[PDB]
């Protein structure tokens, strides 16, 4: 998307099942790891309420101390909801957890907030919250639609804040 | 070349019956092919 | 549960049946091999020779080689098409009176047509939606006006002339002679010539390129349409080939192959197209051009029918006439009365009768061999699988 | 969602032609023999057609008869409130 | 096949020897006697099928 | 239901002609009793003569009409059995009706 | 190749029956060979002999 | 056996569909073909083993449908096809596209 | 070519009787709606008969 | 209409005209093979869940 | 690229699952089959939200096999990217024609003439990897590809991207 030719299956413009028009949502990896692992321990409450109806332990899961305990309680997460069965959603969850920028819910929300302030396109914005540049023109030419767009002065500051938004692990 | 999947026994030993349009293995008796 | 196979493609049902033409341009997309030489197999007699009429990327009727294209065995691959290459426009068979008909309709050098909204009868013609007799009228209301009219009186002042952008010559008037469409102009009187109309053979080029220059508003006036059915593709530049599937041969042994007519009409179409050809490029005299055109034409014209009045019947070797795509289905044994209403079945018997006072009034005796004979898929559920064990 | 006509408007014949039965007794026997839960208390039967027959006298079918008007729009009636002729 | 009560279903009963069996009263509707009249049999292959041919 | 009125119109003629109450009490002499059996019968039988919708009446017409159109070939020529009256009856006038012929073979004309 | 499944045994050597053998359905009654060139094969079904 | 036209006739009077259907298609000739969502022809080259669908002539990969028809209609298609007409099969819900 | 002509012709839930294109050929089967094999002959007793045998 | 008598003309003027054909009459469904409808086939039977839960 | 989208799919019961509990084998039926799939429409199928959300249509039962169809819409979040894309992504691979970089579940190649001459090969090198004068890039280094070209079959999307121009590799 150089030119920002999303095509017609993914339009700025959606048309959801209530057929009023809604905002385009695009999600870095941050964010849609949050949010996949959020409906997972939903599902799996959901599915233990139900269990409890036919007939504290889940507040360590979302907290991690460290990222191979963050692999460990997905990998738990995976057999007792997913089964097992799909490799590649394995993957697109090791992928998220090895590569996330950030791991902390306030520091993404701070992150979005950085990025979507300023009012972009929701493709640069949640590009930019999957890439980390260290010079407004480095993002600039990684991203041609940010050419033209933003000033470097601005673009460099949200490069600089972003880099010191990052949790050290 | 048409072999039987559950044979596995080479060179297949194989029938035609003409008279249903059929390809049966002799062995088994699985129908390989029709019409 | 059709095909022995798995496919990830939604089944859906058909709803509409949107008729049209070819455009050349879908004829070329399309095909997948351009046929070129009058051959199908191989110098060796054990393979087809490839670009001939039996190119294995067409694909194969046999049970052990699969097709080239797709990689399927004979019961799963459909066929795919070939083109032939044309040196001139040819007339399609199907055509001529509808071709002839809308010529005399539209001025043989501005392209238009000789009427506009000005006249009421246009507007009346104009009214009525039934296409067919639209057309009817417009024809048998302009087959009589034989010059373009420069200017036309106003409607709302007949003295005033406005100018419609005709051209003001003079269109012959058209005969058909064989597969030949031959023009007569009548001079004007004025001119101190003599009432003698000169004749001519129209050329099929002019023509198309007459068809070519007509507009949108004229498309939909005469009865045509834009995206499916525009006249120019009336006239043939480019011939589909049809796969083996449509034209199958029967082999008795492995080197007795009787090939079916239809692939012998068209090694006699491509032969007399390179012979044009090679005329053509040689600088050969007109007379030989223009006999060699009429002989691609009539191989053309008797492939699709081979039932044209007024013409001899293209016979076969044995002095049989050639079976053409019309004979396969306008008969009571062609396909539409013959394999698609009605068909054979499986699963059925026949035989005699007799009387049996005993039996029920809906009661049938059927033979044991024949109750032997036939079947019934029962499924093994709980209630049965004792019997049907000991059935098995 | 249009087409459907509200159950009060409904102007259509409230019995059951011979079509409509042999098509549900038909639908019934065949998931009776592809193993689906009987509704009824079957008594030494062991014909799909049979028991079909037999959830019908009780009225037991769960189905539903969707009936098409020339102009597009449709009609819902279940199969407990039609009534047949014996 | 002329008109509508020329095409009708029925029970089957199996028998020895190579004829079909009617009922004396059915050959009336079918405009058949037994001097070596053939008629044709066909086998339905479901229970929509089965269920078609014994209530219509 | 102007309909509905003008389809049962005539069914009504003979309900009312059959049902006239000195026909009761001196014909028939019904009780109260069988009065309401008569009743609630006639209208429980009638209720099911309708025509069930799905019918394809097109091609029962078409049998209906053209079975006897197979055997009329044979009492056609009746009609051959009087020479002065040589009019087109049968198989050739039926040929003429559904083909509109324009040129009939005997055409005719009464006037009262 | 492309052997029938009828029985060739009541054949005699000269590849024609004799008188006098109940034949039945499917059987052969004469047997005819024909030699085919090398070049010819039938899309791999023929072997070496 | 010949299932003609009178005994067709017939079974449409009694007003059996189902019959009809079976006799016709599952009991003599019923074909698989894949055809093209955009043009409506049957010109779409698939490979089974690798499930791999395309047409050429409009560059399509993704609107592809699979139809159950008789065999003799795809024939009388690909006549029809064979002098220049085009019998374009269309599905219900492709008025969308 | 009689069967060839109507065998378009079908009695919708409407009771109207059209075709395939939806055109209307009867705005009711029969003119009464009724079925071909539930009618038999029946006397009207009101339209014979003299004045005097009417009134007694 | 091309069932009988006009076939190759009738599919030629069809053709040539752009024809839109609608696939509803008998013969249109007898030729690819599906189910008209007629009688039986003149409805759809569907499922229902308020009674299916109610057992 | 991650997106949110509404979706709808045609599942299919089985006639012997007809009973009180048609809902829970259908939600079953859609889990099983829709979460992890991939579709050249909309690229592949990721998650799904709102599960107990689920919207449901009334049963059609086919005249052919007596297995009811069901119509199911729902709301998922899928990935897809688009022509001219740039992703960073993690090196799978290593060889002489140029390298493979995975970027969320999809697979990028890049040929050796698609990245500028300053990058050498070198095999020697455990693992063998890629060598300039600032960026080396080799097995989990994070790389930025600008992705060119995607191939779409049923099951999975191929694509092709190149770091021919400035800013690219190690970052």
């Amino acid at each position: 998307a150089a030119t920002l030719q999303l095509g017609q299956e993914f339009q700025l413009k959606q048309i959801n099942h209530q057929g009023e028009e809604e905002e385009l949502i695009a999600l870095n990896l941050s964010e849609a790891r949050l949010v996949i692992k959020e409906a997972l321990v939903e599902r799996r409450r959901a599915f233990k309420r139900s269990q409890k109806k036919h007939k504290a332990d889940d507040d360590d899961f979302m907290h991690s101390e460290t990222r191979e305990k963050e692999l460990e309680s997905i990998d738990v997460l995976l057999e007792q909801t997913t089964g097992g069965n799909n490799k590649d959603l394995k993957n697109t969850m090791q992928y998220l957890t090895n590569f996330s920028r950030f791991r902390d819910q306030e520091t993404v929300g701070a992150v979005i907030q950085l990025l979507k302030s300023t009012g972009l396109h929701p493709f640069e914005v949640a590009q930019l919250g999957s890439l980390a540049c260290d010079t407004a023109d480095e993002a600039k030419t990684l991203i041609p639609s940010l050419n033209n767009k933003i000033s470097d002065d601005e673009l460099e500051r949200i490069l600089k804040e972003l880099s010191n938004l990052e949790t050290l692990y | 070349v048409l072999t039987c999947p559950e044979c596995k026994v080479y060179p297949p030993k194989i029938v035609e019956r003409f008279s249903e349009g059929d390809v049966v293995c002799a062995l088994c008796g699985l129908v390989l092919s029709d019409k | 549960m059709v095909g022995q196979q798995y496919s990830s493609a939604p089944l859906r049902t058909v709803k509409e049946v949107q008729f049209g033409l070819f455009s050349p341009e879908e004829v070329r997309a399309i095909s997948v091999a351009k046929i070129r030489f009058p051959e199908t197999m191989d110098e060796t007699q054990t393979r087809a020779k490839i670009g001939g009429l039996n190119d294995p990327r067409l694909g194969s009727i046999d049970r052990n080689l699969k097709c080239q294209t797709c990689q399927e065995g004979m019961n799963e691959c459909p066929g795919h098409f070939g083109h032939i290459d044309l040196a001139k426009p040819v007339f399609h068979v199907g055509f001529i009176a509808k071709i002839k008909k809308v010529c005399e309709c539209v001025c043989m050098h501005c392209g238009k047509l000789l009427l506009d909204e000005h006249n009421e009868l246009m507007r009346q013609a104009l009214a009525i939606k039934d296409s067919k007799k639209r057309f009817a009228a417009i024809w048998t209301l302009c087959k009589t006006k034989m010059v373009c009219e420069t200017d036309v009186p106003s409607e709302d002042d007949p003295t005033q002339l406005v100018s419609r952008g005709g051209c003001g010559n003079t269109q012959p008037t058209i005969r058909k002679d064989g597969l030949k469409l031959v023009g007569s102009w009548k001079k004007d009187r004025a001119t101190g010539d003599a009432d003698e109309p000169e004749l001519r053979v129209l050329s099929t080029e002019e023509i198309l390129n007459i068809f070519k220059h007509i507009s949108v508003k004229d498309f939909t006036s005469l009865g045509f349409n834009e995206v499916f059915s525009r006249p120019e593709w009336m006239i043939l530049t480019c011939l589909p080939v049809p796969p083996p599937p449509v034209r199958p041969s029967i082999s008795f042994n492995e080197s007795q192959r009787g090939e079916d007519d239809l692939t012998f009409k068209l090694a006699d179409i491509l032969k007399a197209n390179i012979s044009l050809e090679t005329l053509e490029h040689n600088g050969a005299p007109h007379h030989a051009i223009e006999e060699a055109e009429s002989l691609l034409q009539f191989h053309v014209a008797t492939y699709m029918d081979n039932d044209i009045a007024g013409q001899p019947q293209a016979l076969q070797k044995s002095g049989r006439p050639v079976k053409s795509i019309r004979a396969r289905l306008k008969g009571k044994e062609g396909r539409i009365r013959g394999n698609l209403m009605g068909k054979r079945v499986d699963f059925s018997a026949r035989t005699v009768i007799s009387g049996d006072p005993n039996l029920e009034l809906d009661q049938v005796g059927v033979p044991k061999s024949i109750a032997k004979t036939l079947t019934y898929p029962e499924v093994v559920t709980p209630y049965n699988i004792d019997r049907l064990t000991q059935l098995v | 969602k249009e087409k459907a006509i509200p159950k009060d408007q409904r102007a259509t014949t409230p019995y059951m032609t011979k079509y409509e039965r042999a098509r549900i007794l038909g639908t019934r026997a065949l998931q009776i023999s592809m193993n689906a839960p009987v509704f009824v208390d079957l008594e030494g039967e062991t014909d799909p057609l049979r028991i079909a027959m037999k959830e019908l006298a009780e009225k037991k079918i769960p189905l539903v008869i969707r009936r098409y008007l020339p102009d597009g729009s449709f009609e819902d009636w279940s199969v407990e409130e039609l009534i047949v002729d014996l | 096949s002329l008109h509508k009560m020329s095409m009708m279903a029925h029970r089957v009963k199996v028998i020895p020897y190579s004829t079909f069996r009617l009922n004396l009263s059915v050959t009336s509707p079918y405009n058949a006697d037994f001097d070596g009249d053939e008629m044709n049999l066909h086998v339905p292959q479901s229970e929509e099928t089965r269920a078609e041919l014994s209530q219509l | 239901q102007n309909a509905q009125r003008d389809a049962v119109t005539l069914f009504c003629c003979l309900l009312r002609s059959r049902l006239a109450t000195r026909r009761v009490l001196q014909e028939y002499r019904l009780t109260k009793q069988a009065f309401d059996w008569v009743l609630s019968n006639i209208e429980a039988q009638f209720l099911r003569s309708v025509v069930h919708p799905g019918e394809m009446v097109g091609v029962l017409a078409a049998q209906s009409i053209g079975e006897p159109a197979t055997q009329m070939t044979l009492n056609t020529f009746h009609f051959a059995g009087v020479a002065s009256k040589k009019v087109t009856s049968g198989v050739p006038r039926l040929k003429e009706i559904l083909n509109v012929a324009k040129n009939m073979k005997t055409p005719s004309l009464t006037v009262y | 190749l492309r052997m029938k499944h009828g029985t060739y045994d009541k054949l005699d050597d000269d590849g024609l029956i004799a008188p006098g053998v109940r034949v039945s359905g499917e059987d052969v009654i004469i047997g005819k060979t024909t030699p085919i060139s090398p070049d010819e094969e039938e899309l791999g079904q023929r072997t070496a002999y | 056996l010949r299932f003609g036209e009178m005994e067709r006739d017939c079974m449409i009077a009694h007003g059996a569909a189902s019959f009809l259907k079976e006799r016709l298609m599952e009991a003599s000739d019923a074909f698989r073909v894949h055809i093209c969502g955009i043009c409506g022809l049957m010109t779409v080259i698939a490979k089974l083993n690798h499930n791999q669908f395309e047409c050429k002539g409009c560059d399509n990969k993704i609107d592809i449908y699979q139809i159950h028809i008789p065999y003799a209609a795809k024939l009388l298609f690909q006549e029809l096809m064979a002098m220049n007409i085009t019998p374009r099969l269309y599905t219900d819900r492709s008025r969308d596209f | 070519r009689l069967v060839k002509a109507l065998e378009d012709i079908m009695v919708h839930y409407d009771n109207t009787t059209r075709n395939s294109l939806g055109n209307v050929i009867q705005f009711i089967y029969g003119e009464d709606g009724m079925d071909a094999a539930h009618i038999e002959k029946q006397s009207l007793d009101t339209i014979g008969g003299s004045d005097a045998a009417f009134e007694k | 209409r091309c069932s009988f008598e006009e076939t190759v003309e009738i599919l030629f003027e069809a053709g040539a005209s752009a024809e839109l054909d609608d696939c509803r009459g008998v013969s249109e469904n007898v030729i690819l093979g599906q189910m008209a409808p007629i009688g039986t086939g003149a409805f759809d039977v569907m499922i229902d869940e308020e009674s299916l839960v109610k057992y | 690229m991650f997106f949110i989208k509404d979706l709808s799919l045609n599942i299919t019961l089985h006639p012997s699952f007809f009973g009180p509990r048609m809902k829970q084998y259908l939600k079953t039926k859609l889990l099983e089959e829709v979460e992890g799939s991939c579709t050249g429409k909309f690229g592949y199928i990721l998650c799904v939200l709102d599960y107990d959300n689920i919207d449901i249509q009334r049963g059609r039962i086919l005249p052919t096999d007596g297995s009811a169809e069901f119509n199911v819409k729902y709301r998922a979040v899928v990935f897809k990217p688009f022509k001219g894309e740039v992703v960073d992504g993690t090196v799978v691979s290593c060889s002489q024609h140029g390298f493979e970089v995975q970027v969320g579940p999809m697979k990028v190649f890049v040929t050796k003439h698609l990245m500028p001459q300053d990058l050498t090969f070198n095999a020697g090198s455990n693992p063998p990897s890629y060598q300039s004068s600032e960026d080396v890039i080799t097995i989990k280094s994070r790389i930025r590809v600008k992705i060119e070209g995607c191939i779409s079959q049923v099951s999975s999307i191929h694509a092709i991207g190149s770091i021919k121009e400035d800013y690219l590799g190690a970052i």
